[PDB]
């Protein structure tokens, strides 16, 4: 496949 | 809206230089890549020149690659084309182009053919040996009976009309053709029936000389 | 017009099928905003994201922009009251939530839809005036420290700061994004930084209206959000704040062709190559980006993945681009490794280079693209509607980097095929820019280098320009091939109409001993889509720890196969997830109902057929022994909820339990055990979506009669379908059950008050309760006392059973979380008997609110009659019977129930506590209740023995 | 590289194809008024905007076919095809000039004596005909000539020709064209 509080 | 404005267009000689620029007007030549083709008298299209400011390279013509060169002027919108020496060859007409597309890469090295919206008007380059006044001998009429004129020995637009423009009617202005002389020469004839050797009383112009003969 | 409005975009370009009304514009102190007008809406949204990230800090406190975030909550100069905002949202069925990347600030709320303006209000003045209290600030400081605390051992965390460690030391890149006690207030009391105007300066510096971008989501029409935007926001200053740029790239030419070697925490094997690329933002609607990584990133036949992995050295593959920041970008391609794959590193490089080559070979390609494009439109078409809250964070971040009129349709959308980009991406993956790093255990005491934020353990070297070569030269591979047409693209998106004899809720269409069908065909959202849900039963599943260990490498066997063939699908907006459970199997297929009928057979068939490759399983199986070893590293807190689960269950298999029977399953064993669980099932489903009442009948009857030949399966009896239940703790009890966590040093505990069987009265008595203590929990627990980041308070349901439970994270020691709980259990009875009846009635409705919001999605919509079905308790109208029945609840209808059943000395307290302990550790306030003397639990299965099991839960239907 | 035919001529309504031959495997079609600046037609199969969906790109092995399904009055110019190529380079076809087609017309042939010069000058006329193709020799040598051609007149359509013509002078014209039953000539010598 590929790519996808605080970050 | 997008539009491209040429300028530098005049009359020029061998061994000298010229240097037409291209506004651009709508858009950033920062995007973009511009292109300069050319148009020969009569004949059809010629690419001369072509430069990506994005990627940063150039590319010319076998045609010319020595006498010409490219360039772009990021902040005030404007490509370049260095014309510094001359030849009779490069006496054309010169457009600016772009490309449809942003950022088309330069170095590809397959050909994607992507239009050119967006063309300018062109400048008109000239490039001449002598200027002279147009020699004009006439001609003589023997139901129509077509009369004329002949300009003979002219160099490179001529505007030929009959009467003021009140005689549109039948006024074929020849094309002009380079004799071998290295001059120009066209006739202008116009029908008219043979009724008319009364009669109601051929204008030349020629400004590179400021020759205007009424023969 | 309007003064306070710079422009106002043409039509936003939406969806069909969107019934929303949108409305984009420019303020005049330059904040772009979208309207979202839904008459529909229950709960209102809105959200504010800032352009400016934690790549904007001071070199010296790192993470202030963190800080920020979370200060910028407790409190204005118009709402002065610390948790104003946070109370105000909780009492009318709301909620909030913030986050800080690298270059944006996102802050976003939901809340009733007729208290939009009363919250939205409270939400702009973040903005124009935050008070920056001290106590605050020297209070929630060791909430960001909690924070960071609970990632200091994760091992993705530890990964994404080494790699902007291994850059250029000052570029902005390699800054510390998130912030610790250190940072904020250690160092800068040495330095001696004020850091209260530190944030003051901040604020006036970089919060400026230029670089915002509003979302507002309301009942209220498009020209009343206007009014209410424009009211509130064009007061905001303008500062013409320049947008941070970072065009230099943090990997330059000394950082390049670097190999890394890496102790992780966990024992996992992963491979990490990367190259650096040019910020491909601008070029997003040819999107050569994610066209070369769909192309390498493939699962299908002929793939990377496909050759790497049916050679046994990798089982997962990512491709793609990542984003950095504005100026530059990368593109990795991570793989997970084998215990042979480990060995050959540098062999799996050169297949991937061998692909790179491949693509170059054959250059772009058109139908690859077109096929995207084509499927992007369908996705965007037909897609589901988003939640509010989370709908208008999205869409505030892309405000920036796109025109108003395009924002919905920007990341979804591509026009024209630019491969003249696609060569330039991929004439940048080339070896001399490879960026290669290797995470094993295996280089543990081979290591020079230490991480200063998390003290990774790692080393760089220089990766052979012997090696480099061998790369630059890789000959093409002839089972690398580009992929083939996808023939899963669907093609009927017909809405059937809806039948005469349809019903609201799913209704019983065939009941035989062997199968259960639940149907309803969708009312609500008419789209090509249909859910498909399965529970297959089987006594067999989870008998004993054997038995459960081979029905996970079964299923897990199973997915592994189907892999490559359902990839195409997955693209083509049709997925499916199977998975164990503690009763048997659960299959569920989502998506378009155009090929599903395709898809179910290929994985019925599949699965009543397996032929297992023995390579695999052994792989798959060691990749299960780490999976059950790798638990010591999980967080303390989980900890406490696996334990809990453990505690509070008939039966259930604990980790080392599984793991040590896991050696005893060999190849023979396993397939011998695959017919015998099929031999005999229950298989109770849910068929949801645009299919008839024939259809689902149809495919329900298509999947027995797979099962009924390729395992000849024959139903299970009545009296087999036993389903576990809860243990039932005595009177006044207290048990406590205690462990360490190896890893993390911050301790987890969980206090489960149990109370008692799930009805009509007693959940509504519980849900009511946890609304009206759930800001005070947060407010009390952690924004006052600051036990930890993780604050975690409301109701537990397992096995038909309910109560109410605690989570906290802390450094302190458990029994100090167990009685600062207490304590402020005492608060809170208190202050209900004094909060006024209006008071009382505000959190009813705020209750009522929240459990009325009607789904979204049709997946949405699923999920609720799939948890009244295999919770078994068929509650299809459940939502209206309890709301209509909390209404009618008083005050004293609440005290009554604290007395008896939650109070420190109630007659009926079922108290059970887990006490996670950290790595190393031993044995202004209320002040809390002397606590009976807790019985410790010794031996779990010694400890179910002692207490009767409760009842399970009557269904509301009779059969 | 090489476009034919150089010359088309039809009828408003016809259909018309032009084709472009070839390495870059796509091509351009551009469209330029006598005097003026090109305008863009098609790119890549797909055309530009604002050009009549009358105007076709297809593309058969090596060569590549500009359609003009309905011929308008207002489509009557000279079209380029235009490639792109490795090198960043652009190449144009010499261009095809797509005329007007009429009726057959023969030429009203006239001629004309050498103020005078002081060099031998005498002119040739060809007036209003069609089509151009016509054949003009002397009472005859050598290269001694160039011979204009007009365009077609913007009322009936017709050409107009001139074939040009002092060491034989003072020492002492028959056309053949197909729309003449046989060679005609105006004779006059001194
Ligand atoms: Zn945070």
């Amino acid at each position: 496949g590929i790519v996808e509080y605080q970050l | 809206e997008v539009q491209l404005v040429e300028s530098g267009g005049g009359l020029v000689q061998p061994g000298g230089s010229l240097r037409l620029s291209c506004a651009a007007s709508g858009f950033n030549v920062s995007s973009y890549s511009i292109h300069w083709v050319r148009q020969a008298p009569g004949k059809g299209l010629e690419w001369v020149a072509s430069i990506s400011s994005y990627y940063g390279s150039t590319s010319y013509a076998d045609s010319v690659k020595g006498r010409f060169t490219i360039s772009a002027d990021t902040s005030k919108n404007t490509a370049y084309l260095q014309m510094n020496s001359l030849r009779a060859e490069d006496t054309a007409v010169y457009y600016c182009a772009r490309d449809r597309v942003m950022y088309y890469w330069s170095f590809s090295k397959y050909g994607y053919p992507y239009g050119m919206d967006y063309w300018g008007q062109g400048t008109l380059v000239t490039v001449f040996n002598q200027i002279k006044g147009p020699s004009v001998f006439p001609l003589a009429p023997s139901g129509t009976a077509a009369l004329g004129c002949l300009v003979k020995d002219y160099f490179e637009p001529v505007t030929v009309s009959w009467n003021s423009g009140a005689l549109t009617s039948g006024v074929h202005t020849f094309p002009a053709v380079l004799q071998s002389s290295g001059l120009y020469s066209l006739s202008s004839v116009v029908t008219v029936p043979s009724s008319s050797l009364g009669t109601q009383t051929c204008n030349v112009n020629h400004k590179p000389s400021n020759t205007k003969v009424d023969k | 017009n309007n003064p306070a409005i710079k422009r106002i975009g043409n039509h936003i370009t939406k969806s069909p099928e969107d019934k929303r009304e949108y409305r984009g514009l420019e303020l005049a102190n330059g904040i772009k905003v979208l309207l979202i007008s839904d008459p529909t809406t229950d709960k209102s949204s809105a959200a504010l994201d800032v352009h400016i990230g934690s790549l904007s800090d001071p070199p010296n406190i790192a993470g202030l922009s963190h800080f920020l975030q979370h200060m910028l909550f407790l409190g204005t100069k118009k709402y002065p009251k610390e948790n104003e905002y946070s109370q105000f949202l909780s009492e009318h069925a709301g909620s909030s939530n913030a986050f800080t990347s690298g270059e944006h600030t996102n802050y976003y709320f939901d809340v009733s839809h007729e208290h939009l303006e009363g919250a939205l209000d409270r939400f702009a003045q973040f903005f124009l005036s935050p008070l920056f209290d001290e106590s605050a600030k020297d209070r929630e400081v060791n909430a960001v420290d909690s924070e960071h605390e609970k990632n200091v051992m994760n091992d993705a965390w530890r990964l994404f700061q080494l790699e902007k460690a291994t850059g250029n030391p000052k570029h902005p890149f390699s800054k510390f994004g998130t912030g610790n006690k250190y940072t904020l207030e250690t160092r800068p009391n040495q330095e001696g930084i004020d850091v209260r105007q530190e944030l003051l300066k901040f604020h006036s510096a970089y919060y400026s209206s230029n670089l915002m971008a509003v979302v507002v989501l309301g009942r209220e029409s498009l020209d009343d959000l206007t009014n209410l935007v424009v009211k509130l926001f064009s007061e905001v200053e303008n500062k013409n704040v320049p947008l941070p740029e970072f065009p230099e790239h943090p990997f330059q030419e000394e950082h390049l062709k670097q190999l890394y070697k890496i102790v992780p925490i966990k024992d996992i094997r992963n491979l990490y190559v990367t190259f650096p690329i040019p910020d491909l933002q601008k070029y997003y609607k040819s999107n050569p980006g994610h066209y070369l990584g769909h192309l390498i990133g493939h699962e299908g036949p002929g793939s990377l993945l496909s050759e790497l992995k049916s050679k046994g050295w990798v089982n997962t593959l990512v491709g793609g681009q990542k984003e950095g920041a504005r100026g530059f970008m990368f593109f990795i391609i991570n793989v997970d490794l084998t215990e042979e794959g480990l060995l050959h590193v540098e062999d799996i490089i050169l297949h991937m280079f061998q692909y790179i080559q491949k693509l170059r070979a054959e250059g772009p390609q058109e139908w690859v693209f077109q096929e995207l494009k084509d499927l992007n439109a369908v996705a965007f078409r037909f897609k589901d509607k988003e939640r509010p809250r989370g709908y208008t964070s999205k869409i505030a971040g892309i405000l920036h980097y796109y025109p108003l009129e395009e924002v919905l349709t920007a990341e979804y959308l591509l026009e024209e095929f630019r491969p003249d980009l696609i060569e330039m991406v991929l004439d940048k993956l080339r070896p001399e820019n490879v960026r290669v790093a290797i995470v094993s255990k295996s280089f543990e005491g081979k290591t020079d280098r230490t991480e200063e934020w998390y003290g990774t353990q790692y080393k760089q070297e220089a990766i052979p320009d012997e090696v480099i070569k061998k790369w630059q030269n890789a000959d093409l591979n002839g089972k690398f091939k580009l992929p083939t047409k996808n023939e899963f693209i669907p093609t009927n998106f017909e809405i059937l109409p809806l039948e005469k004899e349809a019903t609201p809720y799913p209704a019983l269409i065939k009941d035989t001993a062997m199968s259960k069908l639940w149907f309803k065909q969708d009312d609500k959202f008419f789209l090509p889509k249909a859910n498909l849900n399965f529970e297959f039963f089987s006594p067999f599943a989870y008998v004993d720890p054997l038995h459960s260990n081979m029905a996970y490498l079964y299923l897990e066997l199973l997915k592994d196969s189907l892999n490559e063939y359902a990839y195409a699908a997955e693209l083509a907006g049709l997925s499916y997830d199977l998975q164990n459970t503690i009763y048997g199997m659960y299959l569920s297929v989502k998506g378009y109902n155009d090929k599903q009928p395709i898809l179910l057979k290929k994985i019925i068939e599949k699965m009543a057929t397996f032929e297992i490759d023995e390579k695999r399983f052994e792989i798959i199986k060691e990749a299960y022994m780490r999976s059950l070893n790798n638990f010591r590293a999980e967080q303390p807190h989980q900890h406490a909820m696996y334990y809990l689960r453990l505690l509070m269950t008939e039966v259930a298999w604990t980790k080392d339990e599984l793991k040590e029977a896991l050696d005893d399953v060999t190849l023979p064993r396993l397939k011998a055990f695959i017919p015998q669980l099929l031999s005999r099932l229950h298989i109770e489903a849910l068929l949801h979506g645009n299919i008839t009442k024939q259809a689902a009948l149809g495919i329900m009857q298509m999947v027995e009669d797979t099962l009924i030949e390729h395992a000849h399966t024959k139903p299970l009896l009545p009296s087999q379908l036993v389903r576990y239940r809860e243990v039932q703790l005595p009177d006044r009890g207290w048990f406590v059950y205690q462990q360490r966590n190896e890893v993390h040093n911050n301790s987890g505990i969980e206090i489960y008050y149990q109370t008692d069987m799930q009805s009509t009265s007693e959940n509504m008595f519980l849900e009511l309760f946890a609304q009206i203590i759930s800001e005070p929990a947060f407010n009390t627990l952690r924004t006052k006392e600051q036990l930890g980041y993780i604050v975690f308070s409301g109701p537990r349901r397992a096995n038909g059973i309910q109560g109410l439970r605690f989570i906290i994270q802390s450094e302190k020691p458990p029994h100090y979380l167990e009685s600062r709980v207490e304590a402020f259990l005492i608060t809170m009875e208190k202050s209900i008997e004094d909060m006024t009846e209006e008071a009382f009635q505000k959190h009813i409705q705020a209750l009522a609110i929240r459990r009325l919001d009607k789904p979204k999605k049709l997946s949405a919509e699923s999920a609720k009659y799939w948890g009244e079905i295999i919770s078994q308790q068929y509650n299809f109208d459940r939502d209206n019977t309890e709301v209509a029945y909390l209404k009618t609840l008083t005050k004293e209808d609440i005290i009554k129930f604290y007395k008896e059943m939650l109070a420190v000395d109630a007659p009926r307290r079922h108290k059970v506590s887990v006490h996670v302990l950290a790595r190393e550790m031993d044995s202004n306030l209320s002040q809390a209740p002397a606590l009976p003397q807790p019985e410790v639990i010794q031996n779990m299965t010694e400890f179910k023995r002692g207490l009767p099991l409760f009842p399970l839960v009557k269904p509301h239907i009779n059969f | 590289m090489t476009q034919s035919p150089s010359s088309l001529s039809a009828s408003v309504g016809d259909r018309v194809t032009i084709t472009c031959r070839a390495v870059s495997s796509a091509v351009a079609w551009y469209q330029q008024k006598p005097g003026k600046a090109p305008k863009l037609l098609i790119y890549s199969s797909s055309l530009y905007s604002g050009v009549p969906s009358r105007f076709s790109g297809s593309r058969s092995g090596t060569d590549f076919t500009l359609t003009i399904s309905s011929l308008q009055p207002e489509d009557f110019a000279t079209y380029y095809c235009q490639q792109s190529s490795p090198s960043f380079l652009i190449t144009f076809g010499q261009g095809t000039k797509v005329e007007i087609k009429r009726t057959v017309a023969a030429p009203s042939v006239f001629i004309f004596p050498p103020s005078q010069l002081k060099t031998a000058s005498v002119v040739c006329l060809l007036n209003n005909f069609y089509p151009r193709e016509a054949k003009v020799q002397w009472k005859l040598q050598s290269g001694n000539s160039q011979e204009s051609v007009t365009e077609q007149d913007s009322k009936d359509s017709t050409y107009s020709l001139s074939s040009t013509l002092k060491a034989d002078y003072e020492k002492h014209c028959e056309v053949t064209h197909q729309g003449l039953s046989s060679p005609v000539t105006k004779s006059f010598n001194r």
